[PDB]
């Protein structure tokens, strides 16, 4: 509410973050400045346009390495500047909070009223981010910003004649910067007086209208309740989840793969299962997934962009079960390389988040567990194999080769199978390749023909009728 | 055993029963199909006989089993299931077995690859004949004038397979049952023979592959409703009721279903290729239930539905494609049920405030949305119901 | 005498030994019929208020887990935080050589309804005082051991937010009373930091002992607690929590928070609240001046208000008397203290705030009171349950295979069992729930019932997909805060006068060397025993024949079989 942001304006004055830094800057100015100025309390830096910081790239760069082995010795660091300090200060601090860790101290940028133009391609990224906490604008009354397509990002501290209050919500800030701006800027010694002397005060009046207070409000409600939506609607997913579980087991009793049959059924659709299990029980948990890792990439549930591990943990599974679901479609129209260009953003997302947190466990495997239900820990397993019977079929068909094509197509087959072998002896491979109507049988009887003379351990493993044993006890 | 538990039930569930032998053994069969043809065969109620399969339920004769989460509604039948296990149907295909082919009312003809029955050549006075060919069968029969026949049922096993010519020969036949239980979707052809039959009234195809606009070249005036399941894509004067379900290749819907003015049911169910609907559906006269059940590719809803004027029952369900209402709801004052489950993406236009008297039935979250507007709506009766998460759609697999 | 549950003589007598416990510093005992009072006596010294050897720049301490164990969080694990000085005092008052363990004995052999009484240094030590009578002899027998009141003038802050947390859960709260004035600086002296007032307080400290720098020692008082009653009202908003958390570290606050029911009063009004953070925001809009004439005389009239507590006792039945929380029309009420308008929507949020956790513990007790959430457990413990131990295996090892259709049902009324309980859980750790939701018997059931008949289906979900080996152990990593919480929540509720993993343990101990094994396999041998007569685990299932603890106990070598203790086979 209103009385809310006062409260947190009065707190953020009487801190004494606003005199310090104002004094700071004064002192300073009394081009690129640059200031090395060390507290024991917090240090406190002045940085006072695209040329301008492209001109002290080294010197960025330097700064940057300072305030990275600052802030590693868990000290936060304010770097502040003038009108257009403020913006160098700005670009700065968004250039650094890429190297630097949300775990770690998040550089917090305070500026006097500086005018940046900046489109709303910069705004939507940063809509709901953390970066929008990290920079703060203080700006007057009468002082305005005249922006068409720029776009204000980060909390704005707006002070009136008594006290000031701080705005968290864009269209706000954009609705109360509507008018033209002020090119006389006033001193912020007096403002810095006059907010003082209103935090001292007993009574604060209310300048915020009710039409600026009521679309904020709305807009908490539906940004408060997106967030526990996606929590109910986790369980509904787990549900449809096990729904696809229980199709996998069922075609498993047939001797066909999941992926086979679905990829079999996409071309002739029957059955009247298949249907839904590709219509209703896929196109919910990829929209659901994909609005959750939108949201989870947007603004982080805690430190370090650390989604809650209940989510991950499910995400995981969801990935790796349902990944060549969408390869077997990817493939049936006809596009190559899909593990480079055909794979989808919040799939790599979701391993990356997976893989950072995968060092820390204590997990261990013995040989004698069975694998009949264990997921394939790489989803683009089946974007290779489909690759190679390209391949295969490449020296079939066309008649009259270069024989330098032939000895490159060898050599992707011969990588190929040693990627196959090499995760069949870590025993991270589903059994379900080794079936009759498996497409990985399929493979291997177009392969036979055409390998002849040249023997390995993976072809002596599969004519000795040995594949039968692998995964079981 | 089975005679006693014959005769200790119903006149006319006995011979209901008896007559629910002519379909194949060990095959699933939908409630919709069995429903239509004691109907037109018969003559009862729907809602009697639906009563009757429910009895036949609970003595264990036949196995009813639902696969919608949907209650059973007033002519919608088609979730249902209903099987019949091979010991019962061998014991009802037993009974009025001194009978001869003619002198009996059901018939069971089974056909060979090349070869014909005996019974094909000369003439049967059955009313109730059904012919079985399989994938071999060249649709190569002898001729036979049997103008008593008022029901045909036809098992298709080919991928091109002809219409026989008899069916010209036939005079007061009711329904037709084609259903391909083969591989492929069948291949038909030689339609006006159908054209010279002047009573038929209720049409059924599955797994048959047609051009749609064949049907309107016929020209039929006793066709009152059509169904086409699992099909790959004046004249109608008194045809109601339009079926079209599990229709895959439907990209968009012909043209000549727009322009019959009879229509009052046009049932658009688990259709996920369909995104766009035409206007000329707004040119209907008298639709009374407009159903887009589990079609989750269908984007929006079509101006044209201002025009609705009868459209009492919108039969609205899990279509996750649909976001957007129509802006002018209110100029349907016959509405009178609305269900939004688990379709929360389309936002409710103001319209809402407007009409009245409404049963809306839907889930939590979209009971919740629309309880919004529950001081400004009168007496809107909304409606939450449970979720039965079940596995029976593991048997049509 | 009705929303407090005091007298009007309780109160002299307890003003009148207070102010004779002046001289000897030490406690007076004053019994008169069949009250026992315990007079503390005050200390004003700079040592009194902030322990030399603590080096925090708050006096702060976490409480022994040994001596009060009902002064934490049963979910958390976090233990409260209180005085140095205040509880080096109480331990040297409760030493054998002052002998106030013997009359505390004495006064609850035979007399009742003791009452603890103090100045302003002495109510300090008087609250703690109570509470540890209350977890000494209260907590026992509530109907053999009388409710111990306690009343103190002008006490400073004690406790934390964790005190007064649990000082409402176990329903506490109602035994305390502290009277305030409008202009008081010792109540609100704890909250100022110790580097700022290190130089003033000695001079101001002798100077309100009985028998220029004032100002500025106000003026930090007042710039400090201001700090903390934005704070609060912002985390009790949520408004701008990134702002929060950014503004959060640079400086440092008091995290002392008001606990039990205060009066307020002045000259002709005594005012009661029971909220504990309406107290923090009304304290800093009460001791604010209106005009500037007001604001000069304000150190001299509050250094002077603070010993003007005798006129109280005999103006008490003259002064109005109202409830702010219970009571509606606040306004009039609240512009008579001397608040201004804008502290007024503080204190009505901070008052809604605990009418919207009313109404949403009684939604979740609507929501849990339904029949289609019990009908789930009902078919879990009636149907599922008996029809599979009917077979010749259990309910763990058939929702392994998974071949039956029933295990749909249980993974699907088991989800949403899940959701709503973890729902629930989120409520209650967000700050949504009130103390007393914790404290009440039919949810601790409930969770029991819950967890008892979940948790082995939730192991063999968890170990029949081999996520223990992306995910480690489950008893690790893995295992959901529900089981945690309703665990410690049972254990708290059965020890104020786990069994579920068992299955968790056999998974791990299975295909392991024994000779490796030997401790954990005795130790669950032991353990499981009385396990099964407690109520935790069943006898029935887990000694079938196609159970997976039989298997594991045959492939168990036979030296350890026979002399096992579970010999039952
Ligand atoms: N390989 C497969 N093969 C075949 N089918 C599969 C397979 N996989 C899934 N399916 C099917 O998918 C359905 C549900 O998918 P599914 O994948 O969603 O499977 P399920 O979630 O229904 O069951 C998973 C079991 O794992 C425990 O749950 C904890 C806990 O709930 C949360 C923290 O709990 P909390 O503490 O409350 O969370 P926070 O409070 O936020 O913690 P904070 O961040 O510190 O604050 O993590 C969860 N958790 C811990 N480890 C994992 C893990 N490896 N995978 C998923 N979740 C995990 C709990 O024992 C549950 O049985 C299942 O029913 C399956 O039919």
């Amino acid at each position: 509410s209103s009385l809310k942001g006062s409260a947190l304006g009065k707190l953020v004055v009487t801190s004494g973050l606003l005199h310090s830094s104002w004094s700071k800057i004064l002192e300073i100015h009394n081009g690129l400045e640059f200031q090395i100025h060390r507290e024991e309390k917090f240090t406190l830096v002045v940085f006072s346009a695209f040329n301008l910081f492209t001109s002290a790239s080294t010197s960025l760069t330097y700064l940057k390495s300072e305030l990275l082995q600052t802030l590693k010795s868990e000290k936060p660091v304010i770097i502040t500047g003038a009108a257009l300090g403020g913006s160098v200060a700005s670009l700065y601090t968004l250039w650094l909070l890429e190297t630097i860790e949300p775990t770690l101290k998040r550089p917090l940028c305070i500026t006097f009223g500086s005018p940046l133009i900046g489109d709303a391609s910069l705004q939507q990224i940063l809509e709901n981010s953390v970066r929008n906490s990290c920079f703060l604008h203080v700006v007057s009354a009468q002082t305005r910003i005249k922006m068409d397509f720029f776009k204000p990002f980060g909390t704005f501290l707006i002070c009136f004649d008594s006290g000031c209050v701080c705005i968290e919500d864009h269209v706000a800030v954009t609705e109360l910067l509507n008018g033209v701006h002020d090119s006389g800027l006033v001193d912020y010694s007096q403002v810095l007086n006059r907010l003082d002397q209103s935090m001292l005060s007993l009574a604060d009046s209310r300048l915020i209208p009710e039409d600026v207070i009521k679309g904020i409000e709305k807009r908490a409600e539906m940004k408060n309740l997106r967030f526990d939506m996606m929590f109910k609607k986790l369980n509904d997913m787990k549900i449809s989840m096990a729904y696809i579980e229980w199709y996998k087991k069922k075609c498993k009793e047939v001797k066909i793969g999941y992926y086979d049959r679905f990829k079999t059924q996409l071309a002739f659709p029957s059955k009247e299962f298949d249907i839904n299990i590709k219509n209703h029980h896929k196109s919910e948990l990829n929209r659901f997934w994909k609005s959750v890792v939108e949201e989870v990439e947007r603004r982080p549930q805690s430190d370090a962009s650390i989604l809650k591990r209940r989510f991950l943990f499910s995400g995981n599974n969801y990935r790796r079960m349902i990944e060549p679901l969408d390869i077997a479609e990817y493939y049936l129209e006809g596009r190559k390389e899909y593990r480079t260009t055909g794979r989808s953003h919040h799939y790599v997302m979701l391993e990356k988040w997976f893989g950072m947190e995968s060092i820390l466990i204590e997990k261990e495997r013995c040989k004698k567990r069975d694998l009949s239900d264990l997921l394939t820990f790489d989803s683009c397993f089946w974007a290779e194999v489909e690759d190679s019977l390209i391949v295969i079929n490449q020296l079939n068909t066309t008649v009259g080769m270069r024989d330098d094509v032939r000895e490159v197509l060898t050599r992707k087959l011969v990588e190929f199978e040693g990627y196959v072998w090499e995760i069949i002896t870590k025993r991270e491979v589903s059994p379900e390749i080794f079936l009759e109507e498996s497409s990985f049988m399929k493979w291997w009887k177009e392969y036979k023909k055409i390998k002849g003379f040249n023997s390995s351990y993976l072809t002596e493993f599969m004519n000795t009728r040995k594949y039968e044993s692998y995964g079981k006890s | 055993c089975l005679q006693p538990s014959f005769d200790a039930l119903d006149p006319n569930l006995k011979e209901c029963f008896l007559d629910m032998g002519s379909f194949l053994e060990d095959q699933k069969i939908r409630a919709s199909v069995i429903i239509d043809m004691w109907v037109e065969l018969y003559g009862k109620g729907s809602s009697i006989l639906y009563m009757y399969l429910e009895d036949l339920a609970s003595q264990n004769l036949l196995k009813l089993v639902p696969l919608g989460t949907n209650e059973h509604e007033d002519g919608f039948y088609n979730d249902f299931l209903v099987t019949q296990h091979d010991i019962l149907r061998e014991l009802a295909i037993c009974q009025s077995e001194f009978k001869e082919n003619l002198e009996r009312k059901r018939l069971n003809l089974e056909i060979l690859e090349n070869t014909f029955p005996d019974w094909c050549l000369n003439t049967i006075n059955a009313s109730l004949l059904s012919i079985s060919t399989d994938d071999l069968f060249s649709s190569k029969w002898l001729e036979m004038d049997c103008p008593n026949v008022e029901a045909l049922v036809l098992n298709l096993s080919s991928s091109d397979y002809a219409l026989p010519s008899f069916i010209s020969g036939m005079k007061k036949l009711k329904v037709l049952t084609i259903t391909n239980h083969g591989f492929y979707p069948a291949r038909l052809s030689n339609f006006s023979c159908l054209s010279s039959l002047p009573n038929l009234k209720r049409i059924r195809l599955e797994k048959v592959s047609i051009t749609l606009l064949d049907i309107p070249q016929l020209q039929l005036s006793s066709l009152k409703k059509l169904s086409l399941v699992m099909c790959s894509f004046n004249a109608l004067s008194k045809l109601q009721e339009i079926d079209i379900d599990y229709c895959y290749d439907l990209d968009e819907l012909p043209y000549w279903i727009s322009e019959i003015v009879s229509l009052k049911t046009l049932s658009i169910t688990n259709c996920n290729k369909l995104s766009q609907l035409p206007e000329a559906i707004g040119n209907l006269s008298r639709l009374e239930v407009l159903r887009l059940c589990s079609s989750m590719n269908l984007s929006e809803l079509p101006e044209a539905t201002e025009g609705l004027s009868n459209l009492r029952f919108l039969d609205i369900s899990h279509c996750l494609g649909l976001r957007k209402l129509p802006q002018e709801i209110g100029k349907l004052q016959n509405l009178k049920k609305i269900s939004m489950r688990k379709c929360s993406g389309c936002e409710l236009p103001e319209s809402v405030t407007n009409l009245e008297n409404l049963e809306v039935k839907c889930d939590e979250e979209t009971g919740l949305l629309w309880e919004r507007l529950k001081p400004k709506m009168r007496n809107l009766r909304v409606q939450e119901e449970e979720i039965e998460h079940n596995l029976n759609l593991l048997q049509m697999f | 005498e009705a929303l407090t549950g005091i007298n009007g003589d309780l109160i002299t007598r307890s003003w009148s030994a207070s102010k004779q416990a002046y001289l000897t510093e030490r406690y007076h005992k004053e019994e008169a019929g069949a009250v026992v009072i315990f007079a503390f006596q005050p200390s004003f010294s700079e040592k009194d208020f902030f322990d030399p050897d603590n080096k925090s720049s708050f006096g702060e301490i976490k409480l022994n887990r040994v001596q009060f164990p009902c002064m934490r969080k049963i979910g958390k694990g976090d233990v409260a935080t209180v005085n140095e000085a205040f509880l080096k005092n109480l331990e040297a008052i409760i030493d054998p050589r002052t002998s106030f363990q013997a009359s505390v004995e004495m006064a609850v052999r035979s007399r009742k309804q003791i009452v603890f009484t103090g100045h302003s240094s002495g109510g300090a030590t008087a609250i703690l005082a109570t509470v540890w009578y209350l977890e000494k002899y209260f907590i026992r027998n509530p109907n053999v051991y009388l409710e111990p009141r306690c009343v103190t003038f002008g006490a400073p802050l004690v406790g934390d937010s964790i005190f007064s947390h649990a000082l409402g859960r176990e329903k506490w709260s109602r035994f305390f009373v502290n009277f305030v004035s409008r202009f008081d600086i010792v109540p609100r002296i704890m909250l100022a930091r110790k580097a700022s007032v290190e130089e003033t307080l000695p001079h101001v400290l002798a100077q309100l002992d009985p028998r220029q720098r004032i100002t500025e020692f106000y003026t930090r008082v007042m710039r400090d607690t201001s700090t903390v009653a934005n704070q609060a009202v912002c985390e009790l908003t949520g408004s701008a929590e990134a702002f929060l958390e950014t503004l959060s570290s640079f400086l440092e606050l008091s995290p002392y928070r008001p606990a039990g029911t205060f009066v307020f009063s002045t000259e002709k009004r005594l005012v009661a609240v029971n909220n504990s953070d309406a107290i923090l925001q009304m304290l800093f809009y009460t001791s604010q001046a209106s005009d500037e004439q007001e604001w000069s005389l304000i150190p001299f009239r509050s250094i002077r208000d603070h010993h003007s507590y005798e006129e109280l006792v005999q103006s008490m039945g003259k002064k109005l008397f109202n409830h702010l929380d219970g009571e509606n029309s606040i306004e009039s009420t609240l512009n008579d203290l001397g608040v201004s308008t804008r502290g007024r929507q503080y204190v009505q949020a901070a008052l809604e705030e605990e009418k919207k956790r009313v109404e949403n513990q009684k939604k979740i007790i609507q929501v849990i009171e339904q029949e289609r959430f019990l009908k789930k457990l009902a078919w879990i413990e009636d149907e599922y349950k008996p029809k599979c131990q009917a077979h010749k295996n259990g309910y763990y090892d058939s929702f392994k295979v998974s071949n039956e259709e029933n295990d749909f049902k249980a993974n699907v009324k088991r989800a949403e069992l899940a959701g709503v309980f973890d729902e629930v859980l989120g409520l209650m750790k967000k700050c949504q729930l009130p103390d007393e939701f914790e404290g009440d018997i039919d949810w601790i059931k409930l969770a029991t019932r819950y967890r008892r008949l979940v948790e082995p289906l939730d192991i063999a979900n968890y170990h029949r997909h081999l996520k223990n080996e992306d995910t480690g152990p489950y008893m690790k990593r893995g295992r959901p805060t529900r089981y945690i919480y309703a665990q410690r929540g049972y254990e708290h509720y059965i020890l104020k006068p786990c069994g579920s993993c068992f299955w968790a343990e056999v998974e791990e101990l299975k295909g392991k060397p024994y000779e490796e094994v030997e401790v954990r396999v005795k130790t669950l041998e032991g353990m499981l025993g009385e396990w099964i007569t407690d109520g935790e685990v069943d006898d029935k299932e887990i000694f079938l024949e196609g159970s997976t603890f039989r298997k594991w106990w045959i492939t168990l070598p036979k030296n350890h079989k026979s002399h096992s203790p579970l010999r039952d086979y």
